């Protein structure tokens, strides 16, 4: 029994359905987005656009439909949600309770998305009084939303609309004027298509736009009319009827757009226009994907969008009930969205399907244009040819980040700080990119200025104390200093007074306008009136460290010699009488900033070579005298007296931490170790409060926060300095340096998630590998339906010739501007073509900087699949690059052509590729697995074993018992894991004495395998298409030495439906000094981990917590939770995480009911659930 | 018997076969992320995938016997 | 809580479940159902499979009450064992040339089919195509 405990770290960020409205009840307006199972509410900012996330809630089910409405006269919008099980819910918001109040449920059908069970398509009436649910079969139900005088929602009985053998493409109800309500549907019959032996009813059968009628008085649903369409139809808008504009639907379809009211209405058609100078196949049409009714009291205009990123401002024209013109006019070109919303005061929320999410502010209203408007009234047989064009109306307010779809994640360290980074190659088309993920606190980037040299320490200190703006930026090199001034156009300044030919070791403000620098030849007291009080160093000694204050200057030379200065009420210096010398040199000291109440601070924590921190008073009564010394485990580098009652901290010579309260006797401590690189305690300002930005391997931060302690890192790579900052660019920031940079950073956040940086790419990256030796990356990039660079080039020039061929003065040229701009494929879409077209690009990239190393481009119809940098046995110590290629994948129906394998030599410290040879193979290669100094290739159905020859590969060994088809392959150093596409994993042992491949173990349970990552010699941690993580252990009864597929088997230990698709498993340790964790990333952009336990007592504790938490608190959308994870398989031996972590969210009387039901206090329960995350994952609390 | 998909002592392989096709495609439409899989796999848009599925609802497995 | 107390019940259910009498088959089959519902998601299957192999040949029996208890028995074995192993012990004589065994295997197949059809999607056996029609769902066969 090895039970597992799910958990999550980054929620799925893929938008699929965005409706909006007023759920606060107020004038303000909020957007219900919907993720895969994570419902989420947002709020834009009407002043700077930052979308501040407010509520997020799991529903543990499948969100299949999502429509808002509002009853007559109400001001609080609701939400309807359709479930996977045959029960519909209605929600409601609570602005103070901060949760979703359920209202009512109805039971009408079975569970699971069947055919005849409704829940698929959801129709609401625009008056809120009726609502309709409808499957893709006979069962269509209509409800009536009556409100009584008790301010609730008295729902009614279900209304039967059974009808044998029909389909439904789409259902949206009709804006009728206070009548028996009308519901539209694009039906399709097929009972004609079920008897013909010749089978011509697959043709000659088209949609009817049947309308449905409720009868309130007589309590039955009757059908209104039925009229045949012409061409097949995707989605439909309801035209706003009532007293403003006519009542109809306008059917978008294959290349046309068609109004069709019922009545005596004649039906306009108008075709969808095409771009100037297409680069496509003219076989493919163009349809729409989304629609956005902008209902205003005075008028309305639509904004719908094509495939290729084109928003159309359809300005409808009509009569009182007749229709006159559907004239068209484009709005602009943005990236692709799947649903989007328009917000008042002109906000547009472009919600992409892939990658980032956008938010546009409408800068120019109305129709102010020079490109001509189109119409349906024009005679044309030729379609309208319009211009593509840059961004002209809209402006991009903010770029909301997302990560979906995460394809191939690897967890590894490719830098010099402790934490393993997350390299994720994810994207879609030419918008794809490579993203570096880290996990520390939200470091806000402010300024970048790269300089030659090595800055060590750079302060930002005021000139005068009254200012909320600082004065200078002091970039101290090794051989000089760079002095900068904040004139908001920051350049090198001269009249600062410093003039640092020597490096600056501290910057402090002693006088009211007197700045003090610390340099190895002395101390230069610099009043704002340019007077120089230069202190000289006696002898050839150098100053090492110092301890500054607003009235005290404590320094330390070589020899442990303390020289104390004093600020007068006049503002000048007086040297203290006794220079207290030490037995060891001073490695670090600490003196606080003075409080405004007292005139001086007492303590002086002095770290030495003697490894004994010493407490020294600086009062005039006991100044420079011993108080208490205390030995230390290592040699510190810095010390900092900080606040949030007196505090001190001690950083060791590795990235570990201890604590020390500031006192004549020390009492409190909690240690934290998350280090191998020494700690630098530098002063910061966290929202009006001081903390210690400890700089180690990472830039760590321990802070008291109302005595809620946290050891917290920064979400950025290695740094070496910090201080405060205040300017017009950033009134509260952090000045940070590293090797060969100069940056301004900032910290503003209390919460903790991943924070990232991204690298641009070209195609959709299938897979990449690490170079071991030089530590570089090998990206392979592959698209279906694409043109490569050369075919794009000579295609454009050939089409230019084809525009010289048009037989006419050829008295002027379009080519002079037409050969100028290649549109950036980042934003201007992509020239998609073909059915068997392919492309391929292979790239090397360095993750420290941004730049690329080598580029290879390939054949048109030959696209790269796999790669493994491997050394071979019988050759030298040199790595290669292998690439498999397939040929002409007519993918549906599957018919392929062949394969080839390249070989690149990987020279120049892995920084330049070169071709060596090429070999043929009759079928698609899908496997490059290095193995015992040779490479393995599993091709098609026949598993093979190759080796390098000087002109080709030299086939040695080959299996053919493998039944269907071979997808992937992974090997422990002896045994071989075969990833069969229908059957489960197949264990293969190879005879080295005989050259023979042997299958000895199998499964009876066919799983649609994608990926795997192994843990030991006997357990295989697989995945699935649909979302079933599975692990199968080999029994120790399996005879290793042998000669349905096998009588012996391998038994399941785990089956756990996730609900999304998992792509790259990797067991690792996320935090330093931690434990094992089997990380699953998933397709929708999320990250999930897995957990091993300690004891059956802990496990049955959590199990009883499940036993009571399920029925004593049901899920939100009414999904039977055990029947949700138990969807395909019976679940075996997993404890869910997020179900059992709603104790932080339930009602306090039920906290009493459950916590006292198990006889345990809620601080004990919540502390127990703190312990798991602080143990394994990214939790930050400091004991 | 009145439920759709009930077999009996005369139902043939074409009937059972086209039934498991039709509820297969209804299941494909029924999920929410396998469409994102097919849209990432071959390069399309999701509405194109939905429309191709709904058009291949009445086509596939062709004409019957005889 | 009777999950650790099933093992000694199994040979007890062997002399019970062996072919003696109507009350044994009927009530003991109801015990198969109730046990099968008590253990649901609780870490026990192979015992129940060893039950299942003794359950299965009892199907061809003429009395309607005891075949009814066989039906609900197979419904409990459906919900605990899973749909896969039910269907794998189902597909044998679906097309057998005899109406008597066909009424049987179709009837069990309908009682499988109404309950949780949506789970059957992955567990369909793939059948390769003839000349006239396409039988391969390539949707289950796309490769990245
Ligand atoms: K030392």
């Amino acid at each position: 029994d090895m039970f597992l405990y799910n958990l999550t770290l980054q929620r799925a960020t893929g938008i699929s359905f965005a409706i909006h409205g007023n759920f606060s009840g107020t004038k303000q307006q909020e957007i219900v987005v919907s993720r895969g199972k994570i419902l989420e509410l947002l709020r834009p900012d009407p002043n700077t656009g930052k979308v501040h996330t407010l509520l997020t809630v799991e529903v543990f089910g499948v969100i299949r439909s999502l429509m808002a409405f509002r009853l007559t006269g109400g001001t609080k919008d609701y939400i309807v949600v359709g479930s996977d099980s045959g029960r519909i819910v209605i929600l409601e918001y609570q602005p103070s309770k901060n949760m979703f109040e359920k209202i009512h449920q109805e039971t009408f059908g079975k569970s699971g998305c069947r055919r005849i069970v409704p829940g698929q398509f959801l129709a609401v009436d625009p008056k809120g009084r009726a609502v309709m649910i409808s499957a893709i079969e006979k069962q269509k139900l209509v409800y009536i939303l009556n409100r009584d005088a008790a301010a609730r929602l008295t729902i009614s009985s279900p209304l039967e609309a059974h009808k044998a053998n029909t389909l439904v493409y789409h259902v949206v109800g009709v804006d009728v004027g206070f009548e028996n309500p009308m519901f539209a549907c694009l039906e399709m019959d097929y009972e004609e298509a079920d008897n013909d032996p010749t089978g011509e009813a697959a043709a000659n059968t088209q949609q009817t736009l049947t309308f449905y009628e409720l009868d309130l008085g007589l309590n039955h649903v009757v059908r209104k009319y039925s009229e045949p369409l012409e061409e097949h139809g995707n989605f439909l808008i309801t035209v706003p009827g009532g007293s403003d504009g006519p009542s109809g639907v306008l059917i978008c379809s294959e290349n046309y757009i068609t109004y069709k009211n019922f009545g005596d209405q004649p039906d306009i058609r108008c075709p969808i226009p095409r771009r100037r100078n297409d680069l496509d196949d003219p076989e493919r049409g163009m349809i729409f994907v989304c629609s956005a009714t902008h209902k205003t009291k005075s008028m309305f205009f639509f904004l719908a969008q094509t495939e290729q990123g084109d928003i159309f401002k359809i300005t409808l024209e009509t009569d009182e009930d007749m229709v006159t013109e559907i004239r068209l006019k484009y709005f602009d070109t943005v990236p692709v969205a799947a649903a989007m919303c328009v917000l008042k005061t002109g906000f547009l929320f472009v919600a992409s399907e892939f990658g980032n999410h956008y938010l546009y502010q409408i800068a120019h209203l109305g129709d102010d244009d020079e490109e001509p408007e189109f119409s349906s009234a024009m005679p044309l047989e030729d379609t309208f040819f319009f211009q593509p064009r840059p961004l002209k109306n809209l402006v991009l307010v903010d770029e909301l980040d997302s990560l979906s779809p995460i394809l191939f994640c690897q967890i590894a360290d490719l830098a010099n700080e402790d934490t393993p980074q997350l390299y994720v190659a994810c994207g879609r088309g030419p918008r794809s990119s490579l993203r570096v993920l880290r996990h520390g606190l939200e470091v806000s980037e402010m300024a970048v200025s790269e300089l030659p040299g090595n800055p060590n320490a750079v302060w930002t200190v005021r000139r005068h104390i009254e200012d909320e703006f600082d004065a200078y930026i002091i970039v101290s090199f090794v051989n000089a200093t760079l002095v900068l001034s904040i004139g908001e156009t920051v350049e090198e300044v001269t009249d600062s007074g410093f003039l640092g030919t020597t490096p600056t070791l501290s910057c402090s403000l002693l006088g009211d306008d007197a700045l003090v620098q610390v340099y190895p030849d002395g101390i230069r007291h610099i009043r704002a009136d340019k007077r120089v009080n230069e202190w000289k160093t006696p002898g050839k000694k150098t100053i090492v460290k110092c301890a500054v204050n607003q009235r005290q200057v404590v320094i330390a030379l070589t020899g442990g010699e303390l020289v104390y200065f004093e600020m007068d009420p006049s503002g000048q210096l007086n040297e203290y009488t006794e220079r207290k010398e030490m037995s060891a040199d001073v490695v670090c000291m600490s003196l606080a900033n003075v409080p405004p109440g007292e005139q001086r601070s007492r303590f002086l924590a002095v770290g030495l070579v003697d490894n004994t921190v010493r407490i020294i008073s600086l009062d005039p009564s006991d100044c420079l005298q011993p108080l208490s010394m205390q030995a230390l485990p290592a040699q510190p580098e810095s010390l900092c007296i900080v606040e949030m009652f007196l505090y001190l901290n001690i950083g060791l010579q590795n990235g570990v931490l201890l604590r020390t309260v500031l006192d004549p006797v020390t009492g409190d401590l909690s240690d934290t170790r998350t280090g191998s690189r020494p700690v630098k305690l530098f002063r910061v300002r966290m929202q009006g409060q001081e903390a210690v930005l400890a700089m180690s391997s990472r830039s760590w931060l321990s802070y008291s926060y109302q005595s809620r302690f946290h050891l917290t890192p920064l979400s950025y790579e290695t740094l070496e300095f910090a201080s405060g900052f205040a300017s017009e660019q950033c009134p509260e920031g952090i000045v940070a340096i590293s090797t060969n940079t100069l940056r301004i950073l900032a910290l503003e956040k209390l919460g903790a998630v991943f924070n990232q940086v991204a690298f641009p790419l070209q195609y959709t990256p299938r897979k990449f590998v690490i170079h071991p030796e030089s530590n570089n990356l090998i990206i392979i990039e592959t698209d279906h339906n694409a043109y490569t660079e050369a075919t794009k080039a000579q295609r454009k020039q050939q089409m230019a010739e084809e525009m010289v061929e048009a037989a006419g003065e050829l008295a002027a040229e379009m080519a002079a501007a037409f050969l100028n701009e290649n549109l950036p494929e980042s934003i201007f879409g992509a020239p998609k073509a073909g059915n068997g077209q392919w492309a391929s690009v292979i790239r090397v990239m360095n993750p420290i900087q941004g730049n690329t190393l080598d580029l290879v481009q390939l054949e048109q119809n030959e696209a790269a699949f796999s790669v493994a940098v491997c050394r071979f046995s019988n050759t030298g110590e040199d790595w290669y690059v292998l690439v498999g290629v397939a040929k002409d994948l007519i993918l549906n129906p599957r018919s392929v052509a062949g394969g080839f394998v390249y070989t690149y030599k990987l020279v120049n410290n892995g920084e330049k590729l070169e071709f060596l040879h090429k070999t043929p193979v009759e079928e698609v290669p899908a496997a490059i697995a290095p193995f015992q100094g040779r490479v393995l290739i599993g091709v098609g159905k026949l598993l093979r074993v190759y080796d390098l020859g000087k002109k080709k590969l030299l086939r040695k060994c080959e299996n053919k018992h493998i039944a269907n088809y071979i997808s992937g392959i992974q090997t422990i150093g002896h045994r071989v894991i075969v990833s069969d596409v229908q059957e489960s994993f197949i264990w293969v042992r190879y005879k080295r004495n005989e050259n023979q491949l042997i299958i000895f173990a199998d499964d009876t349970y066919p799983r649609w395998v994608t990926t795997a990552s192994l843990l030991d010699y006997d357990t295989v941690a697989g995945a699935d298409k649909f979302g079933n993580i599975c692990v199968v252990r080999l029994p120790p009864n399996t005879n290793d030495e042998v000669d349905n597929g096998a009588s012996q088997k391998a038994e399941v230990i785990m089956n756990y439906h996730v609900g999304e698709t998992v792509l790259s498993l990797q067991k690792t340790t996320l935090i330093p000094g931690g434990s094992e964790s089997l990380v699953y990333t998933t397709l929708s952009g999320g990250i999930g981990i897995l957990v091993p336990f300690t004891s059956h007592e802990d496990h049955d504790f959590f199990q009883h917590v499940e036993m009571h938490l399920r029925s004593e608190h049901p899920p939100l959308c009414g999904r039977d939770h055990l029947s949700f994870r138990s969807y395909y398989f019976p679940v075996k031996n997993v404890i869910d995480g997020d179900l059992c972590e709603q104790f932080n969210s339930m009602e306090p009387n039920k906290q009493k009911n459950v916590s006292e039901e198990l006889d345990r206090t809620p601080p004990e329960v919540s502390k127990k659930l703190e312990d798991i995350r602080t143990r394994y994952a990214f939790d930050y609390k400091d004991d | 018997s009145k439920y759709i998909g009930t077999g009996h002592a005369d139902t043939t392989k074409w009937e059972w076969l086209v039934n498991q096709h039709r509820d297969s495609y209804c299941s494909y439409m029924g999920h929410f992320d396998l469409l994102n899989y097919f849209a990432i796999a071959e390069n399309e848009s999701k509405a194109r995938v939905r429309f191709n599925l709904m058009e291949k609802m009445l086509q596939p497995c062709g004409p019957p016997a005889d | 809580m009777g999950k650790d107390y099933i093992y000694a019940v199994t040979p007890l259910l062997e002399d019970a479940l062996m072919d003696r009498d109507l009350v044994h088959r009927q009530t003991a089959s109801a015990v198969v159902q109730h046990m099968s519902l008590g253990v649901y998601g609780f870490g026990c299957e192979d015992s129940l499979n060893h039950l299942l192999n003794y359950v299965w040949p009892n199907v061809f029996e003429t009395s309607p009450h005891v075949i009814q208890a066989v039906m609900g028995a197979l419904e409990g074995l459906r919900v605990a064992i899973g749909p896969c192993r039910m269907l794998q012990y189902c597909l044998q004589g679906l097309f057998h040339p005899a109406r008597k065994v066909r009424d049987v295997y179709w009837k069990i197949y309908n009682s499988i089919y109404i309950g949780s059809q949506d789970a059957l999607i992955a567990h369909y056996p793939r059948i390769y195509n003839d000349d006239k029609n396409t039988y391969i769902r390539y949707e289950l066969d796309y490769i990245l």
